[PDB]
């Protein structure tokens, strides 16, 4: 969450996306949010904060 | 061979978003995503950028064909593309928006056109 | 299928139209030589309400229902040849119509297109026969026929239908089909969860829900553009749009501390009134969309429990079922009541039909043996403002299980001390 | 589920043509303790809590 | 069936609880230091006495006074902090 006033705009769009997206979809970001992606939206990235291969 | 990272710079070498941007930077696929409804937001046509601190105007953003919107939140600040399903009849789906989007150019143009054998 | 001898000599619908259900009203006038009614399949695992009255008293008559099936009226006192009687009857179903555009785009109005029977399908001679249609501002027919003495004219923001003096017996063999326009979300749940904690040594009772809530209206055509809506917001004139933004239900009378938490977090954006509760979603709901939440309060007991007169032991609860939403339309929704520990249940009643019952077990906190008694049952197809009713469960409660919590962890807590006191009177040293 | 699928368990939700083995990339034992916390105050001290309570509140 | 529940419900009368729940976030405090006083002089005379008989007889009766007043501890005190 990002603060005179609340700025909550990083939590919409994952809830979007374990709602109303089919369950088995993958989504292609930057290894930066790849937890997150996976954690609190729930889909199969391709990358994530490892940089194991 | 390619991808190189002298050509992502402006004339003698700096990098900027701005109306002299390079053309291999305007025509990439992570500009055109993050600027794509920008400047008709603002009144009158022009867009302060708030963090690289240029001015942007509306002919300086191309459209994209081969993806679509799908959902971008409140103070723009994440947007969600989605890859668009492939021609059902084998056009390349440059040719198919650009025949929609302009249909401007009409003409006879009785010529043959230079193909190659069917084979 | 079995028919009676009966003989009616008016028949008057009169559907309404004007929410997410469709409510409709009949005023017959049955004469001479209990009394059956008549349903189309597929309109039958619909229906939610039923009920008969006198055209003059304030009673109800007793119905109930059970490829055409029949629902029962009785009566009262008797019957008797050479004499006549009038009464009405009510209905709510569960249908709204599919929209017909099916892809409208943002700010537009959109028009429903549902589809009936023009005759009467009863199994009785009628005489005469009319057919109104209360509701919408704008009404037309799909697909007319080629017959004029069956088509409709229209006054006063409303149908109405020829007199059609002679009906045979048994005859449904002609359709209709109405477009009409409609401005309003019209959503409905797919199941809710409701249950109630009713504690006992301090007083409250706590709700909770969770509602799995969806919406039932014409897609966009073109995506989902921000900006346009940022221009909608902007210039706003008009509540006819067809998503939905805020959203209130109505609470009992005095609630103490409200909550709006939802599957990912705690949404922040909520604040009361002097009733009512007025919620807003992360996101608008736009007509193919889904949003899965969680609402909670709480209350006081000397409100919704009495104590028996003649006693001191025996208790009585009744509990509100389905306060929620203005206007929406729950498909099945089941109720649980957690009654405290180490209490018996004598007898249970509702005045709507309950599916299933069940009586479980489930354990909370500083809960040591067998856990609280849950009892569970089920519904299903029934309506916000015409289905709220009460619940009434009788129990029985001794003061000797009032006392056994404190001594439950007063006897762990003594089992406890010994072991030290064992432990450390030991002796352990390897030398002398 | 139990202990024993948990300590060779290959996950086909990351790197996804090619999913990741956990059991020989990672650190048992923040998870392990915790499970074990959650099993103890579950059974024997009587007090059922939920498992994202015991993540956050398992450093003070 | 359900006239006999409905009309048994408005003959009767109103609850009244045993404490009010305004009151017990005093007895929680006022029990608490009892508890501790009474449950650490038995925790502390479980030294060297040399006198296997009498101490376990004050340790077993100090623990019965310190098990029942701290079961009344924990429950006033939970009823404060918001879990019923
Ligand atoms: C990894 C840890 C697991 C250990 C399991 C056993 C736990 C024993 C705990 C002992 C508690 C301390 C009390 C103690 O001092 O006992 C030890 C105790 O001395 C010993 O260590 C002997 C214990 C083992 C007994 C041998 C049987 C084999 C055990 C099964 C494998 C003996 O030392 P002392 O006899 O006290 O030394 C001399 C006496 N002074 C007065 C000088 C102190
Ligand atoms: C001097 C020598 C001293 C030796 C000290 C040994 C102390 C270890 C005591 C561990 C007690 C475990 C008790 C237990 O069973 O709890 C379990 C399982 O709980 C766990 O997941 C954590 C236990 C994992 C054991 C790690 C291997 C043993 C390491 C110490 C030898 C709860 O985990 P659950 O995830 O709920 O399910 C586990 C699988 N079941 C079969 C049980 C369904
Ligand atoms: C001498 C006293 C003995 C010990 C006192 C016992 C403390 C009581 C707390 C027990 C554990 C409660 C954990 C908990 O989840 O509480 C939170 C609400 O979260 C809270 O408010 C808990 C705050 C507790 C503060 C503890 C202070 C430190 C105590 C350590 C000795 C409520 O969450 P829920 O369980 O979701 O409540 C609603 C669900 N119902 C079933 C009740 C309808
Ligand atoms: C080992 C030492 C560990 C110490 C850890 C110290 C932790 C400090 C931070 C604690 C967090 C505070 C917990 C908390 O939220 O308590 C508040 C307000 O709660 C109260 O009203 C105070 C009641 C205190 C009762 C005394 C209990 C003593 C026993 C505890 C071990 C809850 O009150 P409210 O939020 O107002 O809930 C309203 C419920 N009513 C029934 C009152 C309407
Ligand atoms: C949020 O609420 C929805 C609405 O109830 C929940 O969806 C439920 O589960 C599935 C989707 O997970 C829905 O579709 C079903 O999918 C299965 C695939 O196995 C298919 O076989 C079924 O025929 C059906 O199409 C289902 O309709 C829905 N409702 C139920 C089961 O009653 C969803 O689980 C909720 N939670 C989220 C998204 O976290």
């Amino acid at each position: 969450v990002l603060p005179l006033a609340l700025i909550d705009d990083f939590r919409e769009a994952y809830y979007w996306l374990r709602m109303n997206s089919d369950e088995d979809s993958k989504v292609a970001a930057w290894w930066d949010y790849g937890y997150q992606i996976g954690g609190m939206a729930d889909r199969t990235t391709l990358v994530d904060n490892n940089t194991w291969n | 061979e390619e991808i190189k990272e002298r050509d992502f710079y402006t004339a003698e070498g700096e990098y900027r978003v701005d109306a002299r941007a390079s053309e291999t930077m305007r025509n990439s696929l992570l500009y055109k995503m993050s600027y794509k409804d920008f400047p008709q937001l603002f009144n009158g046509g022009q867009a302060t950028d708030r963090v690289r601190q240029q001015m942007i105007t509306p002919l300086d953003v191309p459209p994209l064909d081969y993806f679509d919107e799908v959902f971008t939140s409140e103070n723009w600040m994440v947007r969600i593309y989605q890859l668009k399903k492939d021609d059902a009849q084998g056009r390349t789906l440059r040719d198919v928006g650009e025949l929609t989007r302009s249909s401007t150019k009409t003409r006879r143009s009785i010529k043959r056109p230079e193909l190659g054998l069917r084979v | 299928e079995p028919p009676a001898t009966w003989e009616n000599v008016d028949y008057k619908r009169t559907i309404d139209v004007s929410n997410a259900y469709i409510s409709e009203t009949i005023e017959i006038t049955i004469k001479n030589i209990e009394y059956f009614t008549a349903f189309e399949s597929g309109i039958f695992s619909k229906v939610s309400f039923f009920s008969a009255y006198f055209t003059n008293e304030a009673t109800f008559l007793n119905s109930q229902l059970l490829e055409i099936r029949y629902g029962i009226i009785q009566f009262p006192n008797a019957i008797s040849p050479q004499e006549e009687v009038s009464l009405v009857i009510k209905s709510f179903y569960n249908t709204v119509g599919i929209p017909y555009p099916e892809h409208v785009g943002m700010s537009e109005e959109q028009h429903l297109l549902w589809e009936t029977n023009r005759l009467p399908l009863s199994a009785y001679d009628t005489k005469k026969a009319s057919f109104t249609l209360i509701g919408s501002s704008s009404f037309e027919e799909y697909h007319p026929p080629n017959d004029e003495s069956l088509l409709g004219k229209a006054n006063g923001n409303s149908f109405e239908f020829g007199p059609w003096e002679d009906i045979p017996r048994f005859s449904s063999n002609e359709t209709l089909a109405i477009v009409y326009s409609h401005n309003a979300p019209l959503n409905q749940v797919v199941n809710l969860r409701r249950d109630i904690w009713l504690s006992h040594w301090a007083s409250t009772i706590q709700f909770e829900e969770y509602y799995e809530l969806t919406n039932k209206a014409a897609k966009l055509s073109k995506g989902f553009s921000r900006l346009e809506l940022m221009k909608q917001i902007q210039t706003q004139n008009m509540r006819q749009t067809h998503f939905v933004t805020v959203l209130d239900m109505l609470l009992p009378e005095g609630a103490t501390d409200h909550y709006f938490t939802d599957l990912v977090g705690l949404v922040s954006t909520s604040h009361a009134e002097r009733d009512h509760f007025f919620i807003r979603p992360r996101f608008p709901i736009f007509g193919g969309w889904n949003y899965n939440f969680t609402v909670g309060w709480t209350n006081k007991l000397s409100d919704f429990l009495h104590v028996s007169s003649g006693s001191d032991e025996k208790f009585v609860a009744s509990i509100p079922i389905l306060n929620g939403p203005p206007d929406t339309v729950y498909d099945n929704v089941e109720l649980s009541v957690f009654l405290p520990e180490g209490a018996e249940i004598f007898d249970i009643d509702s005045p709507v039909p309950f599916t299933n019952v069940s009586i479980e077990t489930q354990k909370s906190y500083f809960d040591l043996n067998k856990g609280h008694v849950k009892l569970t049952f089920s519904y299903r197809n029934l309506i916000s403002q015409v289905a709220n009713g009460q619940v009434l469960i009788k129990y029985d409660y001794p003061k000797s299980s009032f006392f056994k919590k404190p001594l439950s962890i007063a006897c762990y807590i003594f089992t406890a001390l010994m072991g030290v006191f064992v432990l450390k009177t030991l002796n352990m040293n390897v030398t002398n | 589920n139990s202990f024993y699928k948990f300590l060779n368990w290959f996950d086909d939700r990351t790197w996804y043509p090619l999913g990741r083995v956990t059991g020989g990339t990672l650190y048992p034992g923040l998870m392990t303790t915790s499970a074990f916390i959650w099993h103890a105050l579950r059974n024997w001290l009587g007090l059922p809590i939920d498992i994202r309570n015991v993540c956050v509140l398992f450093a003070p | 069936t359900y006239e006999q529940l409905y009309k048994e419900f408005h003959s009767s009368k109103s609850f009244q609880p045993f404490i009010h729940l305004d009151t017990q976030p005093k007895f929680a405090i006022c029990g608490l230091i009892v508890t501790l006083a009474v449950l650490s002089s038995a925790l502390f005379a479980v030294g060297s006495k040399s006198s296997y008989i009498k101490k376990l007889f004050f340790y077993t009766i100090l623990s019965v006074i310190g098990s029942l007043f701290a079961g009344l501890t924990t429950v006033f005190a939970s009823n404060s902090f918001g879990v019923y």
